[PDB]
Protein backbone atom coordinates (compact mmCIF):
# COMPACT_ATOMS: atom_id res chain seq x y z
CA UNK A 1 0.00 0.00 0.00
CA UNK A 2 2.92 2.50 -0.19
CA UNK A 3 6.61 3.41 0.31
CA UNK A 4 9.10 5.38 2.45
CA UNK A 5 12.16 7.05 0.79
CA UNK A 6 15.08 9.03 2.32
CA UNK A 7 18.67 8.99 3.70
CA UNK A 8 18.42 8.49 7.53
CA UNK A 9 14.68 7.49 7.78
CA UNK A 10 15.13 8.76 11.37
CA UNK A 11 14.13 12.45 11.82
CA UNK A 12 17.74 13.86 11.49
CA UNK A 13 16.96 14.53 7.74
CA UNK A 14 13.68 14.80 5.72
CA UNK A 15 12.00 11.72 4.13
CA UNK A 16 9.19 11.07 1.60
CA UNK A 17 6.03 9.05 2.45
CA UNK A 18 3.66 7.70 -0.27
CA UNK A 19 0.42 5.95 0.95
CA UNK A 20 -2.64 4.55 -0.88
CA UNK A 21 -5.95 4.93 1.06
CA UNK A 22 -8.22 3.25 -1.63
CA UNK A 23 -10.28 6.55 -1.54
CA UNK A 24 -7.14 8.58 -2.46
CA UNK A 25 -3.33 8.60 -2.83
CA UNK A 26 -1.68 10.70 -0.06
CA UNK A 27 1.94 11.95 -0.40
CA UNK A 28 3.87 13.87 2.32
CA UNK A 29 7.51 15.02 2.89
CA UNK A 30 8.68 15.72 6.45
CA UNK A 31 11.34 15.24 9.19
CA UNK A 32 9.45 12.00 10.11
CA UNK A 33 10.63 9.82 13.00
CA UNK A 34 9.54 6.61 11.19
CA UNK A 35 8.79 3.34 13.06
CA UNK A 36 11.49 0.64 13.52
CA UNK A 37 9.28 -1.73 11.40
CA UNK A 38 6.26 0.13 9.80
CA UNK A 39 2.81 -1.48 9.16
CA UNK A 40 -0.78 -0.68 7.93
CA UNK A 41 -4.29 -2.04 8.74
CA UNK A 42 -7.93 -1.13 9.67
CA UNK A 43 7.54 21.36 9.63
CA UNK A 44 6.71 19.15 6.56
CA UNK A 45 8.02 20.77 3.33
CA UNK A 46 5.49 19.25 0.84
CA UNK A 47 2.10 17.50 0.71
CA UNK A 48 -0.07 16.24 -2.20
CA UNK A 49 -3.34 14.27 -2.67
CA UNK A 50 -5.09 12.68 -5.71
CA UNK A 51 -1.93 -13.59 -7.95
CA UNK A 52 -3.95 -12.03 -10.86
CA UNK A 53 -2.71 -8.42 -11.27
CA UNK A 54 0.85 -7.25 -11.91
CA UNK A 55 1.44 -3.61 -10.88
CA UNK A 56 4.73 -2.07 -12.10
CA UNK A 57 6.31 1.21 -10.88
CA UNK A 58 9.50 3.13 -11.74
CA UNK A 59 10.95 5.69 -9.29
CA UNK A 60 13.84 8.15 -9.95
CA UNK A 61 15.09 11.43 -8.37
CA UNK A 62 16.54 14.11 -10.75
CA UNK A 63 17.22 17.87 -10.12
CA UNK A 64 15.08 17.72 -6.92
CA UNK A 65 12.07 16.23 -8.81
CA UNK A 66 10.87 12.72 -7.85
CA UNK A 67 9.44 11.03 -10.97
CA UNK A 68 6.99 8.10 -10.99
CA UNK A 69 5.90 5.91 -13.95
CA UNK A 70 3.41 3.02 -13.69
CA UNK A 71 1.44 0.25 -15.45
CA UNK A 72 -1.18 -2.35 -14.39
CA UNK A 73 -1.72 -5.65 -16.31
CA UNK A 74 -3.46 -9.04 -15.75
CA UNK A 75 -1.30 -12.23 -15.53
CA UNK A 76 -2.20 -15.83 -16.58
CA UNK A 77 0.40 -17.61 -14.33
CA UNK A 78 1.57 -16.99 -10.72
CA UNK A 79 5.17 -18.32 -10.18
CA UNK A 80 7.20 -15.09 -10.84
CA UNK A 81 7.49 -12.13 -13.34
CA UNK A 82 5.76 -12.83 -16.73
CA UNK A 83 8.07 -12.76 -19.79
CA UNK A 84 6.95 -10.09 -22.32
CA UNK A 85 6.79 -6.31 -22.88
CA UNK A 86 4.62 -3.29 -22.04
CA UNK A 87 5.78 0.29 -21.35
CA UNK A 88 5.12 2.24 -18.11
CA UNK A 89 3.57 5.73 -18.49
CA UNK A 90 4.27 8.85 -16.34
CA UNK A 91 2.11 9.03 -13.20
CA UNK A 92 3.49 12.15 -11.37
CA UNK A 93 6.57 14.46 -11.14
CA UNK A 94 6.84 15.73 -7.52
CA UNK A 95 8.95 18.96 -6.94
CA UNK A 96 10.20 17.78 -3.50
CA UNK A 97 13.96 18.73 -3.44
CA UNK A 98 14.85 15.88 -0.97
CA UNK A 99 17.93 13.58 -1.20
CA UNK A 100 17.24 9.76 -1.34
CA UNK A 101 19.66 6.85 -0.70
CA UNK A 102 17.34 4.16 0.87
CA UNK A 103 13.68 3.09 0.67
CA UNK A 104 11.18 0.67 2.29
CA UNK A 105 7.72 -0.81 1.38
CA UNK A 106 4.52 -0.48 3.48
CA UNK A 107 2.80 -3.91 3.72
CA UNK B 1 18.91 37.44 13.54
CA UNK B 2 15.76 35.78 12.01
CA UNK B 3 17.73 35.04 8.77
CA UNK B 4 20.33 32.23 8.56
CA UNK B 5 22.69 30.50 6.11
CA UNK B 6 24.64 27.19 6.22
CA UNK B 7 28.42 27.83 6.50
CA UNK B 8 29.58 24.15 6.47
CA UNK B 9 28.46 20.84 4.83
CA UNK B 10 29.78 17.24 4.31
CA UNK B 11 29.45 17.76 0.50
CA UNK B 12 28.06 20.42 -1.90
CA UNK B 13 24.30 20.34 -2.78
CA UNK B 14 22.77 18.77 -5.93
CA UNK B 15 20.52 21.08 -8.08
CA UNK B 16 17.40 22.10 -6.06
CA UNK B 17 18.51 19.89 -3.09
CA UNK B 18 17.04 21.28 0.19
CA UNK B 19 18.74 20.37 3.51
CA UNK B 20 17.23 21.43 6.88
CA UNK B 21 19.60 19.38 9.05
CA UNK B 22 21.29 21.03 12.11
CA UNK B 23 23.44 18.00 13.16
CA UNK B 24 26.91 19.22 14.32
CA UNK B 25 29.58 19.75 11.62
CA UNK B 26 32.92 18.06 12.38
CA UNK B 27 35.66 20.30 10.87
CA UNK B 28 38.66 18.04 11.82
CA UNK B 29 40.14 15.44 14.24
CA UNK B 30 37.78 16.29 17.21
CA UNK B 31 35.09 13.54 17.65
CA UNK B 32 32.11 15.88 18.21
CA UNK B 33 29.66 13.30 19.77
CA UNK B 34 26.61 15.52 18.91
CA UNK B 35 27.85 18.82 20.55
CA UNK B 36 29.97 21.90 19.65
CA UNK B 37 33.68 22.35 20.56
CA UNK B 38 37.10 23.04 18.99
CA UNK B 39 36.59 22.05 15.29
CA UNK B 40 32.88 21.15 16.02
CA UNK B 41 30.15 23.64 14.95
CA UNK B 42 26.42 24.28 14.71
CA UNK B 43 26.38 24.52 10.87
CA UNK B 44 24.11 27.63 10.49
CA UNK B 45 25.28 31.26 10.86
CA UNK B 46 23.01 34.34 11.04
CA UNK B 47 23.47 37.60 9.08
CA UNK B 48 22.48 39.89 12.01
CA UNK B 49 21.46 42.63 9.49
C1 LIG C 1 22.67 12.47 -0.06
O1 LIG C 1 22.62 11.62 1.12
C2 LIG C 1 23.74 10.68 1.25
C3 LIG C 1 23.44 9.78 2.45
O2 LIG C 1 24.47 8.80 2.60
C4 LIG C 1 25.04 11.50 1.39
O3 LIG C 1 26.15 10.58 1.38
C5 LIG C 1 25.23 12.51 0.24
O4 LIG C 1 26.31 13.42 0.60
C6 LIG C 1 23.96 13.34 -0.06
N1 LIG C 1 24.10 13.98 -1.36
C7 LIG C 1 24.54 15.21 -1.55
C8 LIG C 1 24.55 15.71 -3.00
O5 LIG C 1 24.98 15.88 -0.62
Amino acid sequence: RGWIFGTTLDSKTQSLLIVNNATNVVIKVCEFQFCNDPFLGVNCTFEYVSFKNLREFVFKNIDGYFKIYSKHTPINLVRDLPQGFSALEPLVDLPIGINITRFQTLL
Amino acid sequence: YNYLFRLFRKSNLKPFERDISTEIYQAGSTPCNGVEGFNCYFPLQSYGF
